[PDB]
């Protein structure tokens, strides 16, 4: 019905863990996360939002990891390509970026922000 | 200690002012930007147990001479443009001796957590700056006119990153 036209509902994990992400409880949120995972409950935006969270509590490397980890389960992810484009533009590791970003546009050639991304990147 | 500390917010630009803006569809105003950035750094910074005070708490404009406020440091937040779409990153600026120890504790600690790239601590006289004796910085938090900036900057959980990182840096700051 009309809820193809509406975004993709987030399911009840990734729901929990953002909302005590913007609340700003990082404990609860990696917790929730961590069982998430460990469960074989967690989909790509599990893995990037765990990412998230150790990048804010933890550091940028160990975020870096686990979306590494989230493409093992979820290659054609965007989400995670994308983050770990953006975040190896962070590290002045522009050729590694840019295979990134080109991964992510496999997954959606019409997304405006990876567009971007590979046009500054090439 | 942070804990018991005033720190200032100024965020930048406000009502009339709109700061810079995107070129993109999102046509982002950096005005909103700084002060969602501020909002939400305030609300970390109490939790932290400082006391902040706002240069502005909603959409106003703000003269750069009413943005003398005092506290024991002072942080200006930006998200300017720049004319090379292609231009990234996070810059810390300060003017006076005494500021500089603030923007190259900020730099350390956000280049550790933040995804923007890191363009470092730059000695820059902006008014908001060489009018206060106060510690005070600088912060340009991503770059509006840089597309994959302007994806972070417009959202929450980047900006979180960064507003961590920056309590972390005031907690070395001030770790005396
Ligand atoms: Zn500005």
């Amino acid at each position: 019905e009309v809820l193809f036209q509406g975004p993709k509902e987030d399911n009840i994990y990734n729901k929990l863990i953002k909302d005590d992400m913007t609340s700003g409880n990082y404990d609860n949120a990696q917790n929730i996360a961590k069982q998430t995972i460990n469960k074989n409950y967690a989909d790509d935006q599990t893995y990037y939002l765990s990412g998230m969270i150790m990048a804010t509590i933890n550091s940028k490397s160990e975020g870096m990891t686990e979306w590494e980890r989230g493409l093992r389960m979820f290659p054609k992810s965007g989400l995670l390509n994308f983050e770990l484009a953006i975040a190896n533009r962070s590290l002045n590791d522009d050729e590694k970026a840019l295979k990134y970003v080109r991964k992510a546009l496999n997954a959606d050639p019409k997304n405006t922000d990876y567009i971007n991304l590979e046009k500054e990147l090439t | 200690m942070l804990q018991g500390k005033t720190i200032v917010l100024d965020p930048g630009h406000g009502g009339s002012d709109q700061g810079a803006s995107s070129n993109t569809k999102y046509k982002s105003l950096e005005k909103d930007y700084t002060l969602k950035t501020a909002k939400e750094l305030q609300r970390t910074l109490e939790k932290e147990g400082a006391t902040v005070k706002m240069t502005r708490t909603d959409d106003t404009y703000v003269s750069l001479e009413n943005r003398d406020i005092k506290g024991d440091a002072y942080l200006s937040i930006h998200n300017d443009a720049l004319e090379s779409s292609n231009a990234n990153g996070m810059t810390v600026y300060w003017y006076h001796d005494n500021q500089r120890a603030l923007a190259d504790t900020l730099d350390a600690t956000i280049q550790k957590k933040g995804l923007l790239s890191n363009r470092g601590s730059r000695q820059e006289n902006y008014q908001v700056l060489a009018q206060t004796k106060v510690p005070a910085v600088l912060l340009e938090l991503g770059y509006i006119s840089n597309p994959t900036d302007e994806t972070m900057i417009k959202d929450q959980l980047h900006r979180q990153i960064l507003e961590q990182a920056i309590v972390d840096g005031l907690k070395i700051y001030f770790s005396a």
